[PDB]
């Protein structure tokens, strides 16, 4: 569970995002398509090549989706739920990928947010992201 | 492998009264009941809305027969496992895009349905080293992923 | 979440287990060492041997506690607080584990009860373990 | 281990700008902290009760730079990291008892740490090359285990 300092961490960090979820968002798609390959073959009808608009439209989408659970942090099973039944009933994708796109997301707040990517905010981003994931396939059986 | 002769010989000595045919369409089977996600590959089976539906769906238990008809061969090359799955590997990746987690979990199905099928027989050393054989397949199979 | 008829299976199974609960305990843990050998690196002051006693008595106590949480199957993170407790801040066994320990009770119970181990009961109990490995690794952060 | 050469290159140009006494301690550090059940292994090394108290630890530091000293020597030694690491991993399994599966958390937190300092720098490709790298040195860790 998300603590009130977790909760302040994550709206914090994810506060300066801002406008650069997108990019980010698509950031960490590719990272993941290099690095664990095999979570390629969700997407078989996807242009992965570099700077594919595919991609570009995807990484928004995904950003979209946590930045709305970031607004109702608390309230994400409910404000996830639609995503929830999408990813259950429709994609299916294996759960050991969510900690995949997790830790790839990390990376690149990492590697954006050098100020902000603090311990304490590390720590707290990855319970979020651990929370979010949870949500995603609490339907899934 | 990283097979002791000893486990070799329990492997191959457990496989020789096992009846692919049942075993196949049982652990398939039971992979889209325990683990429902797995049934996205599957649509073209029909209706796997229940258990039952499952384990009765002819389509299943025909793919189950041929996957551990694979899996079978694959135990006369423990020594060189990648070499005996490469092609199979490329067309899990590169035409069917499986996921190679899948090969987990139906390894882990395949443990359950021996124990479930021999009891006694098979024995947490037995155990040991059928869990290094399916550890051993999936990596052979997702070996070609890229 | 456990469906009513999960929670059924369950009960029905584990009905069946009765006085063996701490044989089966012992044995799955047996397996356990056997088959991922890493999972021994939390016994270093047991007798893993064969039929070492250490090994039994704690065969007990883990077939002891899912007995209770079949029990409360209805409410388990209460029912195993102090469980949820001394492993997030005591053993702090790594969570990856749980899920080996699951497996290896499933086979257990399988080579134990041919008529009751059922597709359908396999796949509850299989949700069940999970449950209970959810409910104990909750208060780790 | 399936480093390109110029996967290889990438690992070794980037590990050149590194200060290991500085990123050792970073490392563990973050890993005490992001997943506190690790610390198991650390009750002597004092307090560990918040970030602070975690990250400013003088043992903590020490320690971290001890371990990315080891880790250091294995990267000019990607050929032979079994070779490199073997009575490593056997004084881990047999003398210190810690999962290797904290070897792969190290290896994640590690790549988060590189990305922190590196920016931009730290690219797709770059990561990648690293994965592989943290993998090959967590096997390499855990070889020896029974
Ligand atoms: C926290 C992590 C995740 C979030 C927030 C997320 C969110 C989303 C969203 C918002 C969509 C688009 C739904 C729509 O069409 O409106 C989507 C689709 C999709 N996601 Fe997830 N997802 C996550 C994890 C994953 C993972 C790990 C994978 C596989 C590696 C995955 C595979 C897919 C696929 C294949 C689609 C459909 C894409 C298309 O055909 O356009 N998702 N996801
Ligand atoms: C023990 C591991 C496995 C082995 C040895 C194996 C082997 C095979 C073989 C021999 C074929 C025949 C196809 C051909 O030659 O054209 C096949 C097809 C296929 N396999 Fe695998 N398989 C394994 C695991 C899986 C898993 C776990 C899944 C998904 C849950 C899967 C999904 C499929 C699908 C969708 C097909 C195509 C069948 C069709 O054309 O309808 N396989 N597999
Ligand atoms: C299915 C989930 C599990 C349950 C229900 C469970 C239950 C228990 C119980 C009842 C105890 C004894 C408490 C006492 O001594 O009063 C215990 C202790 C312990 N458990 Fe857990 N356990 C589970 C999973 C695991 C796993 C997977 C591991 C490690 C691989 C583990 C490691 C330990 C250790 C090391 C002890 C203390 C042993 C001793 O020093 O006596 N547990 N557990
Ligand atoms: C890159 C992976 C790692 C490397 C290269 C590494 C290397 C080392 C080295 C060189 C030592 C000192 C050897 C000696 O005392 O003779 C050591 C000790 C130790 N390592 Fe590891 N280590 C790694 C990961 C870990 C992790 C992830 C943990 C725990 C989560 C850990 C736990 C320990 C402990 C507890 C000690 C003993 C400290 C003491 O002196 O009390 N190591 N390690």
């Amino acid at each position: 569970v998300l603590s009130p300092a977790d909760k302040t961490n994550v709206k914090a960090a994810w506060g300066k995002v801002g406008a650069h979820a997108g990019e980010y968002g698509a950031e960490a798609l590719e990272r993941m398509f290099l690095s664990f390959p095999t979570t390629k073959t969700y997407f078989p009808h996807f242009d992965l090549s570099h700077g594919s608009a595919q991609v570009k439209g995807h990484g928004k989408k995904v950003a979209d989706a946590l930045t709305n659970a970031v607004a109702h942090v608390d309230d994400m099973p409910n404000a996830l739920s639609a995503l929830s039944d999408l990813h259950a009933h429709k994609l299916r994708v294996d759960p050991v990928n969510f900690k995949l796109l997790s830790h790839c997301l990390l990376v690149t707040l990492a590697a954006h947010l050098p100020a902000e990517f603090t311990p304490a905010v590390h720590a707290s981003l990855d319970k979020f992201l651990a929370s979010v994931s949870t949500v995603l396939t609490s339907k899934y059986r | 492998m990283h097979l002791t002769p000893e486990e070799k010989s329990a492997v191959t000595a457990l496989w020789g009264k096992v009846n692919v045919d049942e075993v196949g369409g049982e652990a398939l089977g039971r992979l889209l009941a325990v683990y429902p996600w797995t049934q996205r590959f599957f649509e073209s089976f029909g209706d796997l809305s229940t258990p039952d539906a499952v384990m009765g769906n002819p389509k299943v238990k025909a793919h189950g027969k041929k996957v551990l008809g694979a899996f079978s061969d694959g135990l006369a090359h423990l020594d060189n496992l990648k070499g005996t799955f490469a092609t199979l590997s490329e067309l899990h990746c590169d035409k069917l895009h499986v996921d190679p987690e899948n090969f987990r979990l139906l390894g882990n199905v395949l443990v359950c349905v021996l124990a479930h099928h021999f009891g006694k027989e098979f024995t947490p050393p037995v155990q040991a080293a059928y869990q290094k054989v399916v550890a051993g397949v999936a990596n052979a199979l997702a070996h070609k992923y890229h």
